[PDB]
């Protein structure tokens, strides 16, 4: 699980754009206020290579 | 990227109406994003 990819963003990366920022992704009308919930999710996922 | 020029002047109030082209000093592969800046003195 040391290897991860971003699953959510407001808009696509431009050519060679890099974006570490760890903000919890608000998908819906309800804000995250720093934690997951109703239509709100952590920005990354992992391949979990087996 | 960065460019510059220097010149002597006589008028003190604001920029002297004339022409003199700026030449490059630096290019960097920064990747970082700029939206704001400030002067240091
Ligand atoms: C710079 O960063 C902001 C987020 O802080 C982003 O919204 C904006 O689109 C970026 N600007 C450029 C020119 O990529």
């Amino acid at each position: 699980y040391n290897y991860l990819y971003r699953l959510f963003r407001k808009s696509n990366l431009k050519p060679f754009e890099r974006d570490i920022s760890t903000e919890i992704y608000q998908a819906g009308s309800t804000p995250c206020n720093g934690v997951e919930g109703f239509n709100c999710y952590f920005p990354l996922q992992s391949y979990g290579f087996q | 990227k960065i460019y510059s020029k220097h010149t002597p002047i006589n008028l003190v109030r604001d920029l002297p109406q004339g022409f003199s082209a700026l030449e490059p000093l630096v290019d960097l592969p920064i990747g970082i994003n700029i939206t704001r800046f400030q002067t240091l003195l």
